[PDB]
């Protein structure tokens, strides 16, 4: 099926507001956090790092897990404020139309727009709450806990059995959690529209999610770069991509949707609330 | 399942 009529972002806003598009799925990296203060993850030189990619692999962070640490408290953001990216989401949710995001990024920003868990994949864990790494013991430890470890430089260790405690992120060469197959497997089977936000699609099993959806399922890609998407071939019939920052994409196919003044006004009473606290 | 990897 030919489900656009043009493809372009005002094409892709008028597929929305029809009839037809009824459930969207978000599928979403580091570029929709990046103006919250939170840089794209992919001093250290003392610790010698075989390579620089190490810092996040799991064979390599539970024998040195101070590299990790020390990164961490540098990256650590003073608040956690959602972007007007993040408040797109929250709209789709309250207008009924958001299936699901499935997020890459950890720093719990979704959560905060006001997305539920139910709304939520979060494919690569979160800083949120952390463990003890040992089956027979997993110890619970909680942001305040963590991040005072992280910020006195001190190691985090279980107080109970000494392993290390890790935020419960999804290092890689770890498996993803079941939520991410278990969803999977249900929500591209019937979708209308995927909107891809703030990723390159480099990570794995993330990045194969484009491909599950119906091959007659519009998708759009808001993104700095583009990224099996075909945007400008002669056969090119479904997908449109948007290139620049996360915020003015997300502004941009507001304003086509009559939406502008509705995420505005979003945006800031929920900043003023976080503000506030 | 496949592991979380950078391609
Ligand atoms: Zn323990």
């Amino acid at each position: 099926e030919r489900l656009l009529d043009e493809l372009t972002l005002e094409g892709v806003a008028r597929y929305m507001q029809s009839e037809r598009c009824r459930r969207v799925i978000c599928l979403v990296g580091a570029g929709i956090s990046t103006s919250a203060g939170i840089p794209d993850f992919r001093n250290l030189e003392k610790y010698h790092l075989p390579y620089p990619e190490a810092i996040f692999e799991i064979s390599y962070f539970k024998k040195h897990p101070e590299p990790f640490f020390a990164l961490a408290k540098e990256l650590y953001p003073g608040q956690f404020k959602p972007t007007i990216c993040h408040y797109f989401m929250r709209l789709l949710k309250d207008k009924g139309l958001l299936l699901r995001c499935y997020t890459q990024n950890i720093d719990t920003l979704e959560r905060i727009a006001g997305l539920e868990q139910e709304d939520l994949v979060e494919a690569h864990g979160t800083f949120y709450t952390s463990h003890c790494v040992s089956a027979s013991c997993r110890h619970e430890y909680p942001l305040s806990w963590m991040k005072e470890k992280i910020f006195s430089e001190v190691t985090p260790k279980c107080e109970d059995c000494q392993s290390l405690v890790k935020p419960d992120i999804v290092f890689f060469g770890e498996s993803l959690p079941a939520r991410f197959f278990s969803c999977m497997q249900s929500d591209f089977l019937k979708v209308d529209l995927l909107l891809v936000m703030g990723t390159s699609l480099q990570v794995q099993p993330f990045a194969s999610l484009i491909s599950k959806a119906p091959l007659s399922t519009p998708r759009l890609l808001i993104n700095k770069e583009k990224a099996g998407m075909d945007f400008d071939s002669k056969k090119a019939y479904r997908d449109v991509a948007w290139l620049g920052e996360c915020d003015q994409g997300c502004l941009a196919l507001a304003e086509l949707l009559g939406w502008k003044k509705e995420l505005e006004d979003l945006v800031r009473r929920e900043h003023a609330s976080i503000d506030a606290q | 399942t496949a592991r979380k990897s950078t391609g």
